[PDB]
């Protein structure tokens, strides 16, 4: 719990949203990863970049093989009946026209072989700096391990390859409100310490940036400085202190 | 090839012209003086569109880079991949399944159509210099990712494949030097690079931590992902039933 | 260039499109901040994203809400700058010009290889096949043939090698282009000179 | 072409490569630029603090 908690603190949402929301963000995790059993045994087709690669390398190996039913030009193709049905001096000649045919297509698979290992070798690159800066910790570089703002993830088996499950967090539900980057206070300029400022209309409070929980704007939790004269689209407000009526 | 006019002017001893690579460009007729150019006439690549085998069978067929001046049959149009056979140019646009060339793609509605790709939905978001937005809902949301991270690490052997236990066939390849021990290294570099790619992308713990049977992770279902010893996993089974091996 | 069987595809995504696109990524980080990469677009006045992303940086925004003229003119003055200095001087667009003359390069050098003899008594097919009789015709046709083949080949491989070098360069810039403009990426010296 | 035809399948080899190389290099360009799910239009005013 705590660990989610951290992890909702690191992508920008106080942690506290967390708790009064566990057993919702629990419904809601235990229904993805159910939804995400059922695409992947009944839809196939979205596991292409381990087909693709096995398929591949399959029939580069077929047409390798294939490759010795070809006569390359010479007599025949099987060596056995050329080097019984022909003389020692053309048998040289046919035997020689077969094997640079042959070396020749051997050279080029392995030539090929090389280029798709070095590819593979980029993929496997890839996924090592994947599972090491998504796994083992939690990284804050936008879609590089997920889509929206990344909370976990789990590495998982595969036949040639590895699958990643990233639980991502994904805002919604927007409601639009009236900004404003300060309020002045007796000829004293007030910005949030961390969040925005916000407006229903008539009344202004204080948010964080990805998820609407008003707070009424105290001395705490905004920093002054400047003045009422610079910043430009200012509003008027008042600024509760805490500090002032507890006195009385 | 398809003969035409020439502006080029030949000089009094010459015969015929060639461009570049060694192919007759220009040529003078004999009985007449004249210069002609002989360009190829059209030619080129040939693709067909289909929804897959298992939908329907009727297809379109593209000619690549050819106008239709030159030749089932139905509905042709000239786009800039070539010549469209067979599909009926509509205007409204969508997300398009099948790729062509130069945007344009292709079955619906027990036809083939063709139509410039839509890049999205296109809406616009709302802007003023006082407003702003702010969300009050969260979903988390499991997303899948695949990555390869090795071959099968195979190894062919040159004395075996090109002459197959032929001793006079051996004799004759030993004069062509090294290329079998160039082949049998390069193959164990890439297998060797193979073994050290999983054990590099996998082994980045050493140690075996094994979760406590205790279940109650905040109230977070696991269980169709930590390992059972029932069996590895499910969901790996899942995957494991999913290639052709 | 292409005279017999060489030709190019036109790209699927037309250039009308492409910029379509970069109009929208442009348009999607100018009003709408960060969101629009993550989930759906939160607009946002652009003074105060520019303001967050200075805090974002290490610097309380105050800075810039009190320096905000100064800030726009600084950008202005500087698009406008840049916009010149690719104007006027020469090779500035070099690392794409570089791989398109080595690439034509590339199907140059396969074209001319045809006028090569490799051997033989001609190198137009059909002069060779016009003056020589079946059974002496195969071995200089046979010839020329293997010797078109291994420069088709060698040009093969060397597209094969050059499209995987630009295919690295491409998961660069899909890279760069998700966390240095969706987002803001803190990885120095990783987009710009200085703090991004 | 009869003669050629005893090669083996190089030529059928040889277009299937350059066809992965330009089929993939349009997933290149797809990849770079289709990063976004939808198609923002800028707003008609143009205002965006100075
Ligand atoms: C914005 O939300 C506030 C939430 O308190 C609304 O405040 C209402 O009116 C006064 C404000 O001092 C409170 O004492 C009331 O209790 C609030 N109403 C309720 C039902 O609790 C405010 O009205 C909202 N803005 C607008 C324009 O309606
Ligand atoms: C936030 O989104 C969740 C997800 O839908 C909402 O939870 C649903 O609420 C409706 C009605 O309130 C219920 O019928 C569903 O069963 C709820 N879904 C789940 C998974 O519990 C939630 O209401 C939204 N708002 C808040 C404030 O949480
Ligand atoms: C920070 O450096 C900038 C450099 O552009 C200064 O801005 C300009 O300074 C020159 C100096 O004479 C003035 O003529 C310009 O009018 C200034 N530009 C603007 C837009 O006002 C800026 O003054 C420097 N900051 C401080 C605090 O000295
Ligand atoms: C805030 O109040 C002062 C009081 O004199 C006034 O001068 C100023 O215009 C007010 N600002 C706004 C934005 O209403
Ligand atoms: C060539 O032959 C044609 C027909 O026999 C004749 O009309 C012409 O005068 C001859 N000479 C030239 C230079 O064309
Ligand atoms: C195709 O033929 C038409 C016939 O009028 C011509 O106008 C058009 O230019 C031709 N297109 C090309 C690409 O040659
Ligand atoms: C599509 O465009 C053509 C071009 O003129 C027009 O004739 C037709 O009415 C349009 N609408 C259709 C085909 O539904
Ligand atoms: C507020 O949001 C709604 C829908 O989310 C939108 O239609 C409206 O235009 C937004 N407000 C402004 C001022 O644009
Ligand atoms: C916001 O834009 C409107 C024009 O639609 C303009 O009249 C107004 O002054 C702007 N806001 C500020 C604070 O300048
Ligand atoms: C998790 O889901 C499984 C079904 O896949 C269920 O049997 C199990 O009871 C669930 N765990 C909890 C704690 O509810």
């Amino acid at each position: 719990a705590m660990q989610m908690a951290y992890r909702f603190n690191g992508i920008g949402v106080t942690q506290n949203v967390l708790y009064e929301n566990q057993k919702l963000i629990a419904n809601q995790f235990n229904s993805a990863i159910g939804k995400i059993q059922d695409s992947l045994s009944s839809t196939a087709s979205a596991l292409g970049k381990l087909q693709d690669v096995v398929n591949q390398n399959a029939q580069a190996l077929n047409t390798l093989v294939k490759q010795l039913s070809s006569n390359f030009g010479a007599i025949s193709s099987v060596l056995n009946d050329i080097l019984s049905r022909l003389d020692p001096p053309e048998a040289e000649v046919q035997i020689d026209r077969l094997i640079t045919g042959r070396l020749q297509s051997l050279q080029t698979y392995v030539t090929q072989q090389l280029i798709r290992a070095a590819e593979i070798r980029a993929s496997a690159n890839l996924a090592a700096t994947k599972m090491s800066e998504c796994v083992l910790g939690q990284s804050k570089r936008v879609d590089f391990c997920g889509k929206g703002y990344h909370l976990m993830s789990f590495p998982q088996s595969a036949p040639h390859g590895v699958v990643f499950l990233h639980v991502t967090y994904v805002p919604a539900q927007e409601k639009n409100f009236t900004t404003a980057p300060a309020i002045c206070h007796d000829g004293k300029a007030h910005f949030p310490r961390e969040g925005v400022f916000v407006s229903n209309g008539t009344h202004w409070f204080v948010t964080q940036r990805n998820f609407y929980e008003p707070q009424i704007i105290t001395t705490d939790n905004t920093f002054v400085s400047g003045n009422c004269d610079v910043v430009i689209g200012i509003v008027n407000n008042t600024v509760y202190d805490p500090l002032q009526p507890e006195l009385d | 090839g398809v003969l035409t006019e020439s502006n080029k002017k030949f000089l009094p001893f010459q015969q015929f012209g060639r461009d570049i690579a060694d192919t007759t460009d220009a040529v003078r007729d004999p009985q007449t003086l004249e210069i002609l150019d002989i360009t190829p006439c059209s030619f080129g690549g040939v693709s067909v569109i289909t929804p897959g085998t298992n939908t329907s069978n009727q297809v379109a067929v593209l000619y690549q880079d050819v106008n239709c001046t030159e030749v089932t049959g139905s509905n042709v149009f000239q786009t800039r991949a070539g010549c469209l056979i067979g599909a009926e140019h509509v205007n409204n646009s969508y997300e398009c399944d099948i790729p062509i060339g130069a945007g344009i793609c292709a079955v619906a509605s027990q036809s083939i159509i063709a139509y410039t790709m839509s890049l999205g939905a296109e809406n616009s978001v709302a802007y003023s210099n006082n407003s702003i937005a702010i969300p009050t809902n969260f979903t988390i949301s499991v997303t899948t990712e695949i990555l390869p991270v090795s071959m099968t690490k195979t190894s062919v052997d040159c004395t075996m494949y090109i002459c197959g236990d032929s001793t006079e066939c051996s004799n004759l390849l030993l004069q062509y030097g090294s290329f079998c021990t160039q082949l049998n290294r390069a193959l164990t570099g890439i297998a060797v690079e193979q073994d050290k790619n999983t054990q590099e992308v996998f082994a980045q713990v050493k140690q075996i931590y094994k979760t406590p049977p205790i279940k109650d992770f905040g109230g977070f279902n696991f269980s169709q992902i930590l390992p059972d010893p029932s069996k590895r996993s499910f969901i790996e089974d899942l995957l494991f039933n999913k290639v052709t091996l | 260039q292409k005279f017999n069987g060489l030709t190019v595809l036109p790209p699927l995504l037309t250039d009308e499109m492409i910029a379509q696109y970069t109009s929208a990524l442009l348009a999607g980080t100018i009003t709408s901040g960060w969101t629009f990469g993550a989930g759906a677009a939160l607009q946002i006045p652009f003074a105060m994203q520019m303001a967050y992303r200075f805090n974002g940086i290490g610097v309380t925004q105050n800075v810039l809400y009190e320096n905000q003229k100064l800030i726009a003119n600084q950008f202005n003055s500087a698009i406008g700058k840049i916009q010149d200095s690719l104007s006027s001087t020469a090779s500035a667009l070099g690392k794409l010009q570089d791989v398109v003359n080595q690439n034509a390069q590339a199907l140059n050098t396969l074209v001319k290889q045809l006028s090569s003899n490799f051997g033989a008594i001609s190198s137009v097919l059909n002069d060779i096949l016009s003056r020589l009789d079946p059974p002496e015709a195969e071995v200089q046709i046979d010839r020329l043939i293997t010797g078109r083949l291994q420069s088709l080949q060698t040009y093969v491989t060397q597209q094969l090698i050059r499209a995987a070098e630009i295919r690295a360069s491409a998961n660069l810039a899909a890279t760069k282009m998700s966390e240095c403009v969706l987002g803001q990426s803190k990885r120095v010296d990783f987009c710009g000179k200085g703090y991004h």
